[PDB]
RNA sequence: ACUAUUCCAAAAGUUCUUAACAUGGACUAGCAAUUUCGGUUGGGGUGACC
RNA sequence: UCGCACACGCUUACAUCAGUAACUAAUAAUAUACUGAUAAUUAACAACCAAUAAACCAAAACAACACUAAAACGUUUAUUAA
RNA sequence: GACGAGCUACCCAUGAGCAGUUUAAAAGAACCAACUCAUCUAUGUGGCAAAAUAGUGAGAAGACUUGUAGGUAGAGGUGAAAA
RNA sequence: ACCAAAGCUAGCUCAACAACAAAUACAAAAAUACACCAAAAUAAAAUAAAACAUUCACCUAACAUUAAAGUAUAGGAGAUAGAAAUUUUUAUCCUGACGCUAUAGAGAUAGUACCGUAAGGGAAAGAUGAAAGAAUAAAAGUAAAAAAAAGCAAA
């Protein structure tokens, strides 16, 4: 026997049956479409040919991403889109000594952060890399509302985005409340980011998330019987003083 | 040798034998004289001239060259300026 | 940040097909390190006077150690950004005007 | 309600009653709905099992059909 | 798979506290230390270390206790007192010659003639005179005895500096504390500890000590008789 | 690898320092890994030879 | 002359009537152990069966009193307990 | 990568035994039962038994035997070392 | 003459196409009292290299198909490993069988008996007829039918 469909289309078909179906179209677009990685620990080379020192002839050359491990800490700070990098490695780097495992880890360092738009300090593990992109950036909320969901890496990354592009969609009150100035000020730089109401907050979400709101969006308790044949009954009765 | 491959089920080339040989379109191969780089200063001018030279191998060996090499390299080639294109064809030849 | 090479070549796949990995394409030689490399210099603008940096209004250089941890945090100066800039060119022009 | 459990079967789950909320019940609390990701290997398992029992049973009643066909010369 | 350890109390009793020993297991249950367990079956009994402990939080000033008994303790060396006050008991260690129907006294206060002090006294170090012979001595201030409580042994007092004094343990290594860690005058009870002799090879696993191995190893370099100058004054003085 | 060591960077501050975590590259050890233990021979070993 | 109970553990192997040519018994006789039908051990014993505060240093050993190796085990008062 | 400490090794809980005789004595003392071991011989060797039976032996208030229930898991555990 | 012997079916291969109700995670199958939840770190070696240390396809992913090509390259430059640029592909409909017959074909009449503390291992078998609401004598082994100086058992 056999598989009517091929199993890594079985996790894509899995979408398009069910409660997915519901779910708001510009989601699941953002889902699907994932533009690649900016390149943290592997060196990019530009040119898409190069010339073969022994060879002499062009020849075509292609760049593969070097895996790199996300432990589930990460996923609560900042790392600046970077991780474990597992591997092995030859003693003396000569390929005729021996070969043997390793890990190199990122350094982690504790600091804060402030938002203008969270109005904010958090404690945060940053790398090193994250607070030079903080930097280049010119702002730690430049730095998240600048970057793409494959840079940050972070459930706490996007979750802060989330979280304060809602807030620059509702045009809140209560990001300065005594202070209009400042309202004016802090909401105008970011003006270019301004995204609407409905995407705002979907925009955080991962699937187990968005599969609960979309449940609780959709919640009727089913409408009594009597209700619907007190209309049908109602419908009747009016069709029939009409014809008459 | 691998007489059949993992990915393509072919039949694949030994690249060893693709270095240090040559194939004539006659079928005789071709090879350098082990040692002709080695120690010159001991050897006589007689010597040094019989290490210089190219020469023929058996048909034992001929036969085993063939076995470790694919379609590809028994091909017939035309070169520009090709110098041994002179000598792939085999004449006057009684057996 | 550790930057890392492959001691063996990947074979190719153009066509948009994903790059066939072996395990022989897991050994690494350690290219580069960023944190062994010499620092920067951070370019910022001084919102007040600092004691030896800078009059209030100037175009300053720091390193990360002493920009990162003291003038942004505390307010006293902003980034290099083109849009911050503008600001000063309008402070400045103002500045000896009246 | 419709659960998914720790085999990673779905499950119509029974309500129970009990005098306090979900959230303070001990037993409720270490009772897991939901699964792992191994389990992800074993629901394959069954999904193609179920296929081959399914799959050869039609090839049973096919070939039923022929049996029949030759033993009696219809029409 | 897992353990809860036996050392859950809140509360300070003088009545002896029910404890279960582990032999030489760890939380996982595994072998750390060799060669403990199968002792005789023993009681706890709460030891306050900290002498010096003002009763009601209100009113600051010094204590006097009273000596009620002297007993045995299975868990520790020494021998323990049993001292009473206001309405507090509590087990403290016993000074060497302390008897039953005595009186003890505790003060954090630091007068500049010092006083000349009963074994059963407690005083700031810096309140002592220099050639004084302590034991329970604190670390830093507040923390409470943790050094020279074993059974006989004592620390003496030696020079006085910048309102610190220094101390020499019985190892003779010399230690630096600030003036206002209390510490007891006189020697540990019990002094007789050391020639105790032990019978048979019952009376260890009466104390709860298991046989060696009988692996035999070669001595290594670790081995013979080494001769080190004295290792340096410990400091517990931080700088500003 | 790990457990410890010592050092240099990194990190924070000073105008040279390291409180506890903690990464990169070394060092010095312990505990420890992976793999082998050539051949002739009036049997093998020792002796002798290649 | 390893007897009667309980604990643990076994599960109808126990009881009555009936049948045994052949199955179980290492053979027979007949049957607590094979086969069929029918029944059966009845709770006062046993299991299940409260919390939190506070006082209480003071061994079991026929327990006077001690010995060293320092000893398992709760009463009573207060606050609530269908 | 799983599963095993219902055997056995060692621990942690909570229980339970030890009569008589001798001695001021529960003293890793005597004598000798229950109980524990396994010395020596003969049977047995597809045994009654994948380690037994008969005699004969050591110990027998102690580093003693023993019940129920936990714990440590193979690159390990445990070991009064017999690898 | 015994013991035996014979059936053709149960079902399998491979491939196209696409009975509630109650009870349950207390020591599962026990209506009912105060909590906690929940967690993640590269596949290794056997084996090839006639030893063995660098290295050893396939083992995860999809990408398919005809080629470029076992070519460029990568390799104790040994064993072996191995691309791409660029090219090719007409629709469905139209299902079956030079596939097995009860030592086969599924392990299957079953994950059951039984064996394991446990993970786990894991069998054996059916045959008259329209109707039982009708009662061939061919394997070995033996029997009918003990054995008479002598010897690879026959010629
Ligand atoms: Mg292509
Ligand atoms: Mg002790
Ligand atoms: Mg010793
Ligand atoms: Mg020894
Ligand atoms: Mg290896
Ligand atoms: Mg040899
Ligand atoms: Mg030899
Ligand atoms: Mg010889
Ligand atoms: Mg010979
Ligand atoms: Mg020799
Ligand atoms: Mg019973
Ligand atoms: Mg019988
Ligand atoms: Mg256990
Ligand atoms: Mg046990
Ligand atoms: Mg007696
Ligand atoms: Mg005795
Ligand atoms: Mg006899
Ligand atoms: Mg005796
Ligand atoms: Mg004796
Ligand atoms: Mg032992
Ligand atoms: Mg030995
Ligand atoms: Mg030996
Ligand atoms: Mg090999
Ligand atoms: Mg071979
Ligand atoms: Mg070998
Ligand atoms: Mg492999
Ligand atoms: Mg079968
Ligand atoms: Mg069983
Ligand atoms: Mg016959
Ligand atoms: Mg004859």
């Amino acid at each position: 026997p056999l598989h009517k469909v091929p199993v890594g289309l079985w996790k894509q078909l899995r979408l398009w049956e069910g409660i997915y179906s519901r779910l708001p179209r510009h989601y699941l677009r953002s889902l699907e479409e994932a533009r690649t990685p900016t390149p943290v620990h592997y060196r990019p080379h530009g040119a898409k040919f190069k010339i073969n020192p022994k060879n002499w002839q062009r020849e075509r050359v292609e760049d593969v991403p070097i895996p790199v491990h996300y432990p589930p800490e990460s996923q609560l700070g900042l790392w600046g889109g970077e991780g474990w990098v597992l591997g092995h490695r030859y003693v003396n780097n000569d390929k005729l000594s021996k070969r043997v495992r390793k890990v190199w880890k990122p350094q982690l360092f504790q600091r804060e952060l402030y938002s203008e738009i969270l109005d904010k300090r958090f404690t945060v593990t940053v790398t090193m890399r994250t607070l030079d992109l903080i930097d280049q950036a010119c702002g730690f909320d430049f730095y998240i509302l600048k970057t793409p969901k494959e840079d940050l890496c972070s459930k706490f990354g996007m979750d802060l985005k989330r979280g304060m592009l809602l807030r620059l969609a509702r045009q809140d009150p209560q990001l300065h409340p005594d202070d209009p100035a400042r309202r004016a000020a802090i909401y105008d730089r970011y003006k270019a980011f301004v995204i609407p109401e409905a995407e705002a907050e979907w925009v955080g979400l991962t699937l187990d998330e968005a599969v609960e709101k979309q449940r609780l969006l959709e919640e009727k308790d089913p409408i009594p019987l009597f209700k619907i044949f007190v209309e049908e009954l109602l419908g009747q009765l009016q069709q029939q003083a009409l014809s008459e | 040798v691998t007489y059949f491959s993992s990915r393509k089920g072919k039949r694949k080339t030994v690249k060893a034998v693709i270095y240090r040989f040559l194939r004539l379109h006659s079928g005789l191969w071709l090879r350098r004289k082990a040692g002709y780089k080695k120690k010159l200063w001991k050897k006589t001018a007689a010597r040094k001239r019989r290490l210089r030279e190219f020469v023929f191998c058996n048909k034992t060996q001929s036969k085993l060259l063939d076995k470790m090499t694919t379609s590809f390299w028994k091909r017939r080639n035309w070169y520009a300026d090709d110098p041994y294109q002179k000598y792939q064809d085999r004449t006057n030849l009684k057996v | 940040t550790v930057i890392v090479e492959r001691w063996w070549k990947v074979p190719l796949a153009g066509e948009g097909r994903k790059p066939r990995l072996h395990r022989r394409h897991r050994v690494y030689k350690l290219v580069e390190d960023t944190k062994h490399r010499p620092k920067d210099n951070l370019e910022l603008v001084l919102t007040q006077s600092v004691e030896e940096l800078g009059v209030r209004g100037d175009l300053v250089s720091v390193k990360k150690s002493v920009g990162r941890n003291r003038l942004l945090p505390q307010g006293l100066a902003v980034y290099a950004s083109p849009e911050n800039k503008k600001l000063f060119e309008e402070e400045k022009l103002l500045r000896q005007e009246g | 309600a419709w659960r998914r459990d720790i085999f990673g079967r779905i499950i119509w789950h029974k309500f129970k009653q009990w005098p306090i909320p979900w959230y303070l019940n001990k037993k409720y609390n270490r009772k897991r709905f939901f699964a792992m990701p191994y389990v992800e290997r074993f629901v394959r398992m069954r999904i193609e099992k179920q296929a081959r029992i399914k799959a050869r049973k039609r090839s049973l009643e096919r070939k039923k059909e022929k049996f029949l066909q030759e033993k009696f010369p219809h029409l | 798979a897992t353990s809860v350890s036996w050392k859950s109390r809140t509360k300070y009793t003088v009545m002896p506290v029910k404890m279960r020993k582990s032999g030489g297991r760890n939380h996982t249950g595994q072998i750390q230390v060799h060669g403990i367990g199968g002792g005789h079956k023993q009681r706890y009994r709460m030891i306050d270390f900290l002498r010096f402990r003002p009763e009601h939080e209100s009113k600051p000033g010094p204590f006097e206790e009273k000596v009620i008994a002297v007993r045995y303790d299975p868990c520790r060396s020494a021998d323990i007192a049993l001292v009473a006050g206001g309405n507090r008991k509590r087990w403290i260690i016993a000074t060497e010659n302390m008897k039953a129907g005595d009186t003890v006294l505790n003060s954090d206060h630091i007068g500049r003639m010092a006083v000349a002090a009963r074994e059963g006294d407690a005083h700031p170090l810096g309140a002592l005179p220099v050639g004084t012979l302590i034991n329970n001595v604190e670390s830093e201030p507040g923390r409470g005895a943790q050094y020279i409580r074993a059974a006989g042994t004592c620390g003496v007092l030696l020079r006085k500096v910048n309102g610190t004094a220094i101390i020499q343990l019985p190892s003779k290594r010399q230690m630096q504390v600030l003036e206002t860690c209390i510490a007891t005058v006189g020697r540990v009870s019990n002094v007789d500890h050391n020639k105790r002799v032990i019978g048979k090879a019952g009376r260890n696993r009466w104390l709860g000590k298991r046989p060696n191995s009988g692996l035999w190893q070669r001595k290594g370099g670790w081995a013979g008789r080494k001769i080190r100058p004295l290792p340096p004054m410990k400091s517990y003085v931080k700088l500003p």
